[PDB]
């Protein structure tokens, strides 16, 4: 479904940084440069927004 | 035999990057301490809710869970009373001792689809709000659907739900010295300390432009590797560089996600640190006298 | 989560009535909402002049009630399934696996 | 007061004494219930 | 033939236990009756909770599907704990099961007579045959960490 | 009710097994160091039999020169004391930013 609020192993919350990251990935950046601009320097809080389906734009059709 | 002296010394100071030192001390008081403050200490967070009416396309129970995720604001969280302690008020409601109440309710009537968002809970208190860029997303609405339901936080202890814990990553290291031995550095070639730099995971080991000398750099990020230890083990030179990590003078980096202030996690750890060993001595005081 | 089914059917005569069990509406169903316990009713089923024969749940099930469905085809006999939801946190008893074939029970 | 939709018909019918189940400006024959006002708690824990 | 008063669960494992000793959770021990005869000393304690429930100091059989040779069939001693629907015991007495903790369950046989229970303990409980008879030599070895374990502190010096 | 128990051994001359109901790690450590700092307690530490209880086991072997009743109240005063020159190093530190 949808972003996750807080991090699963370490606690940081990462549900209002999901709207600026698909801002951010739609100019020329990288995916392992736009976690960077977010202030993540863990790998623990960086798969959460690196991996992650967007259901909810498939399920909103009906 | 007696009590000890430990010393600090902060770094940077600001909100959620608390940054000090802590020496003269062994390290099972920077680990008992660092087990208080990402388990022990209360804040508040939405426990129980009521959903009167819901026709998006998550379910009523998955809004429940995410629900109290949320980090609410708590500057009254030592002063008030868990539900177990306040017999009264039965619950349900603002008995503004140890609940609080929250009012979601929006619809989407427009033809573009809106979604909630965490600054849209209204409280009857307004001392514990949800903190807040553009906040926590919950649903996305269609032309047609709704929601409103009714939320009720109180103040619980971090052991029990991982939604209490206002300590993201609140960790410490030992703060190692390292020592060069001068009398076998001019042994090795300019390509051998080369290769030994770069063979470094972390910026740890630099290098003069003058004379050629392996100049320590930055040695609090170290990080334990044990990469430049064995770079020079299978070399021409056993035993250069000795790193043994010290018995005090650690350092914190403590995170306070934005419920709590990042001052007042380490104080109100230490002020229940200071009242959990207290009724260990008065209920094994009468045995004693 | 987990979603299940129970379907029944229909065909002096046999409906969906009330047969009067406690959380139900007045067309043999329950309502949207309903935290439904074990070894009650989820259809209500029932013929004329108080004769209940209905389907009840076993001791292993439970769930709240989400949705309700009524179809017939064309032979002239009604269809019902209701669906329960229930969510379910692992427990100490729950067999993960990975992408290897490195599967294992949590232990604690 | 219980409601029962349509499919893809979008028509609110209630169903007393339904031996066949129908809406009425329609000719399809699935009836999904419409979720009531009823109040439910969960807790987070 | 089947046979009525018994219990199949899946195990896992937990070393924090004893040897002849097995673990059962609230919710299969609050329902699981075992019959006991009234005694002078507890005559206040029966009639205010004969059908009692499974408490300690009892003993159930043990088994794991299929039989593979006499040792397991071992019974063991009871210990309530609060635990999720499933028991636990020890993870070094699995080597007469021949099972591991990838699922297999085990079988439970509850006794309720006497001349059941006191043989139980006499010639069937783990503190009696220690003998394995197939080999002639110990039956309850080290497992995987302890022998790991023992290796280790005799061997880094 | 009877949060601390008392028990002494009877094999040991001048020896106990002090047990709390309804802890953690957090103070089995933190007292276990704070005896073996001191001169007169030639055994001490923690254990925890079973996890799924709440209950540590504190083992202390003392010398004849002090009762092992006596050596606990000193160890937990000196935490006691040492947490309230912690926070006053720490209140001024906070008041200087
Ligand atoms: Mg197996
Ligand atoms: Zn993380
Ligand atoms: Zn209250
Ligand atoms: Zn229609």
């Amino acid at each position: 479904m949808i972003i996750p609020v807080r991090c699963f192993t370490c606690g940081k919350v990462i549900g209002n940084k999901w709207d600026q990251y698909l801002d951010l990935l739609q100019l020329d950046y990288t995916e392992g440069d736009a976690l960077d601009a977010l202030q993540l320097v863990r790998y623990c809080c960086r798969r959460m927004l690196m991996t992650h389906v967007d259901l909810i734009e498939k399920l909103l059709n009906y | 035999t007696y009590q000890r002296f430990p010393k600090i010394k902060i770094r940077e100071l600001k909100d959620d990057y608390a940054k000090f030192e802590l020496r003269e001390t062994d390290v099972s008081m920077a680990n008992a301490l660092r087990r208080v403050m990402i388990s022990e200490v209360p804040t508040v967070a939405i426990d129980l809710v009521e959903i009167e009416v819901n026709s998006s396309v998550l379910n009523d129970e998955f809004i429940a869970h995410r629900l109290g995720l949320i980090p609410l604001t708590s500057e009254r969280a030592m002063s008030m009373r868990f539900s177990r302690d306040c017999d009264a008020c039965d619950g349900d409601g603002q008995c503004e001792f140890c609940s609080v109440e929250f009012r979601l309710s929006s619809k989407c009537v427009t033809d573009q689809t809106l979604d909630v968002t965490s600054r849209d809970l209204y409280s009857a208190d307004p001392t514990v709000t949800p903190v807040d860029h553009k906040g926590i997303i919950i649903v996305k609405l269609r032309r047609g659907q709704e929601l409103k339901l009714r939320a009720i936080a109180r103040k619980g202890i971090g052991k029990d739900h991982a939604k209490w814990s206002p300590a993201a990553t609140v960790t410490f290291m030992y703060e190692p010295d390292i020592i060069i031995n001068e009398d076998m550095m001019d042994t090795l070639s300019d390509e051998e300390k080369i290769d030994l730099i770069e063979s470094s995971p972390t910026k740890v080991f630099g290098m003069d432009p003058v004379t050629r000398q392996v100049v320590v750099v930055d040695p609090e990020a170290y990080t334990y590797d044990e990469e430049v230890i064995k770079k020079a083990e299978a070399m021409g030179k056993p035993g250069l560089i000795e790193i043994s990590p010290k018995d005090d003078s650690f350092i914190f980096t403590v995170e306070s996600t934005g419920a709590v202030k990042a001052s007042q996690l380490v104080l109100n750890a230490i002020d229940l640190l200071k009242q959990k060993l207290d009724a260990v001595r008065l209920s094994d005081d009468t045995v004693e006298a | 989560e987990q979603i299940r089914s129970y379907k029944a059917e229909v065909d002096e005569l046999v409906q969906f009535g009330k047969t009067h069990v406690d959380s139900l509406e007045d067309d043999g169903f329950p309502f949207i909402g309903a935290n439904m316990s074990t070894g009650d009713i989820v259809i209500g089923r029932c013929t004329e002049s108080g004769a209940d024969h209905s389907i009840k749940l076993k001791h292993t099930e439970r769930g709240i009630v989400q949705k309700v469905v009524l179809s017939s085809n064309d032979e002239g006999k009604n269809f019902a399934a209701v669906s329960l939801r229930q969510v379910r946190s692992p427990c100490l008893g729950d067999k993960f696996s990975s992408m290897h074939g490195q599967k294992g029970v949590l232990g604690y | 007061p219980v409601t029962y939709v349509c499919g893809d018909c979008g028509q609110e019918n209630t169903l007393k004494s339904g031996d066949v189940i129908q809406c009425r400006e329609c000719g399809y024959r699935i009836l999904y219930k419409k979720r009531t006002r009823r109040v439910v708690q969960y807790e987070a824990r | 033939k089947r046979s009525d008063h018994t219990f199949r669960t899946v195990v896992v494992g937990d070393p924090s236990l004893k040897l002849n000793e097995i673990g059962i959770p609230e919710s299969i021990a609050k329902r699981l009756q075992v019959s006991e005869h009234l005694n002078q000393c507890n005559k206040e304690r029966l009639v205010t909770s004969i059908f009692r429930s499974l408490m300690d100091g009892d003993t159930v059989l043990m088994n794991r599907p299929p039989s593979i040779h006499q040792h397991s069939l071992i019974a063991m001693t009871v210990r309530i704990l609060p635990t999720t629907s499933v028991v636990s015991l020890n993870p070094i007495c699995c080597l007469p099961f021949r099972g591991d903790f990838d699922g297999d369950c085990l079988h439970g046989y509850v006794p309720q007579s006497i001349q059941a229970k006191v043989e139980l303990d006499e010639l069937v409980a783990l503190d009696k045959q220690l003998i394995n008879r197939q080999n002639g030599r110990n039956l309850l070895s080290l497992g995987q960490d302890s022998l790991t374990a023992a290796y280790l502190v005799n061997v880094e010096k | 009710t009877k949060k601390v128990s008392y028990d002494r051994d009877t094999k040991i001359i001048n020896a106990a097994s002090f047990t709390v109901e309804r802890e953690d790690h957090t103070i089995g450590n933190i007292v276990r160091m704070q005896l073996h700092r001191d001169e007169n307690v030639l055994f001490a530490g923690y254990q925890l039999p079973h996890p799924l209880k709440y209950k540590i086991i504190v083992r202390i072997h003392t010398t004849s020169q002090s009762s092992p009743m006596q050596a606990y109240n000193q160890a937990i005063n000196d935490l006691d004391k040492e947490l309230d020159y912690l926070k006053n190093q720490f209140e001024a530190e906070v008041a200087k930013f």
